[PDB]
């Protein structure tokens, strides 16, 4: 009933915190 | 009638003050939420095995925070909302950076729950 | 989890009450079979959960713990006692979904096998699955222990030992296979793991003892299982 | 190339909660 | 014979400037080591699948960091150094804490290319 | 990555020197066969990753590259020198992998695996020999136990691209006209069985990362000869 994880949203960029190295 | 809203709010009081002694008093109720996480690793979101009722609570501290008594497992999901840039209405979902730096994705099964929820988020940290 | 180690019966009806039932949208209050859903989901809730926390709380049938939970609740007293007859009716007689399995003790009934998925939230069970269109109860369990652990019980299986249980919706079955050799070597084709697990280290397995982990439908059919292997070692 | 499962724990103040407490 | 280590040297300048132009000079070089993160959902160690020859290097802007020439796939690791307190040495690994505030798990395959190196990036 | 696509031959030479040879430690740089390890896992890093990135870069045999990278750096001929490495390359007894490259009816497609790990690319079906087990046996068991289908009715023991590389000595039998019906399962370790198209595959067209694969470019050039061939003699 609740929506894949799939279709949520981008969040703000400043929130994600890149992992690595390209 | 009215009465059955002050015993139904004391008993949901009784019970998050057995879980969270901090907690005061509950500014608003969304029935049926799902929670999803976001992974700085996989670089999507993700579900979380929690579901369930949320509770947007003040505690003693004049905090402002949302206790989800969680459906599938004992685990509840308890979380303070500190700044009101962290919380951010997008489409059809709450997204909010916890404490921790986290990306959680609050998913409510009333659309109308939603708006309000969050309009008294707002007006809750002014 | 901690959380219900130190609570009431009374507190625990509480939480329960709170956490399935009084914040339904009106829609799903008025009905009986949404109103069913939910008390199921909270039973198993207890049963599965919050009896594993504290064994000082008893096992209830879901007939029973229901009338427990509307005697509690003063809210849920608005239900008249026309209603709740029909209700009691509909609960009693719902049909469930079937689910069999198999419970697969070693030669002396000390260990018994379970399987994990992949997930974290995932946790250890019994092998068991839902029952397809025109299968045998047998056959299904023989069928799920097969998929899922690789062993074949079909030459050992016994269709008069079995444990039946009520629970979270489902109609379960689980079949009593003893003897299984510890050298037996497991293997699916979606199971994470495959292993044996000794039962008093299960929780409420032993009379008073303490050990984190997550299991899913296991605790409801130990206090039976348990009686089962006393019966045996009675035989023997 | 040691397994990752002997290597120590990094430390406190530079290590990050995971989630919900 | 002396030349032949000014030799190694130009070649391995060569080719961090050819990856990285940026970087002037190597102050060090550690001949095997395997990096590790650790993950904060996880809260535990993983091994990354970096592994190769390890250069402690100085760039134009006089920071110091290390280029890792991953010898399994062509992602190799460049990750700078800020602070002598963000680096502690574990009795055999070295930890590090990065400008993403990752933390990261190096083993040198030599224990004394391991102690030289800390010391020197003090 | 793209850190190869702008480089010269000469800068290849330069980062794969670099990055297996010069620096390894006094204790083992002595020794001929870690050397000749280094050399064959430049080899094989230049043909699996540097091969796939934008070049005129040619695929090379083992002792020919060999011999590019030998001329290119002097360290390794003062090293190499002072020590018969050279018939040790040429005579060295490498394991013996084997395994298969199934198409379909229309050569147009093989079957890949890919491993659980992100790290794990798409390969051949293929593994270590056992003892005293032949070639082909053990291309057909290691198909089966890879892709659960049993190709014993159709290998063809005279039909077969032979690679050293990294060490190997890689043997991967033709077998087309297989059903693009065929169901797979994996009887171990393998994440995942899938028909690839061999012009999506890497520098198999004539021109031109999005997905991973490991050991699949080196067999493309012979690959594309042989189903030309096969075409040729029934067209």
């Amino acid at each position: 009933e609740p929506p894949s994880p799939s279709v949520l949203p981008k969040p703000p960029s400043h929130w994600v915190p890149v992992s690595f190295n390209p | 009638m009215e009465d059955e809203n002050i015993l139904r709010n004391a008993v949901n009081l009784q019970v998050l003050k057995f879980h969270y002694p901090e907690i005061e008093s509950i500014i608003d109720i969304a029935s049926h939420v799902a929670v999803y996480q976001f992974d700085v690793g996989s670089q999507k979101w993700l579900k979380t095995s929690i579901e369930g009722t949320f509770f947007l609570v003040k505690d003693q501290r004049a905090r402002v925070g949302y206790v989800i008594l969680n459906r599938n497992s004992p685990e509840n999901l308890y979380l303070f909302i500190n700044h009101p840039s962290n919380v951010h209405l997008v489409d059809r979902y709450l997204i909010h950076r916890t404490e921790n730096q986290h990306v959680v994705g609050l998913w409510m099964f009333d659309p109308n729950d939603m708006s309000r929820i969050f309009n008294i988020v707002k007006e809750s940290l002014l | 989890s901690m959380s219900f180690t130190n609570a009431t019966f009374s507190q625990v009806l509480d939480d329960l009450s709170a956490r399935f039932i009084l914040n339904l949208p009106a829609e799903e209050q008025s009905s009986v079979e949404r109103l069913c859903f939910q008390i199921e989901q909270a039973h198993w809730f207890y049963e599965d959960f919050i009896r594993a926390q504290n064994d000082q709380l008893p096992s209830l049938g879901l007939r029973v713990f229901s009338a427990k939970l509307f005697a509690h609740c003063p809210l849920l007293w608005k239900w008249s006692k026309v209603h709740e007859e029909a209700f009691d009716d509909f609960l009693r007689y719902k049909t469930r979904i079937p689910v069999r399995g198999a419970i697969m003790l070693d030669m002396s009934m000390q260990q018994c096998v379970l399987v994990k998925g992949w997930k974290a939230s995932s946790g250890w069970g019994f092998p068991k699955g839902k029952i397809d269109k025109d299968e045998s109860d047998v056959d299904c369990a023989i069928r799920e222990v097969y998929e899922e652990t690789g062993f074949d019980c079909s030459s050992r299986i016994n269709p008069n030992e079995f444990i039946d249980m009520t629970i979270r919706g489902q109609n379960v079955r689980l079949y009593i296979i003893p003897g299984i050799s510890l050298d037996t070597r497991f293997e699916s084709r979606e199971i994470s793991k495959i292993e044996w697990h000794n039962l008093m280290d299960l929780p409420t397995f032993k009379k008073n003892k303490p050990m984190k982990n997550k299991f899913y439908m296991v605790i409801p059919f130990l206090a039976p299982l348990k009686k089962w292997i006393k019966k045996r070692n009675i035989a023997n």
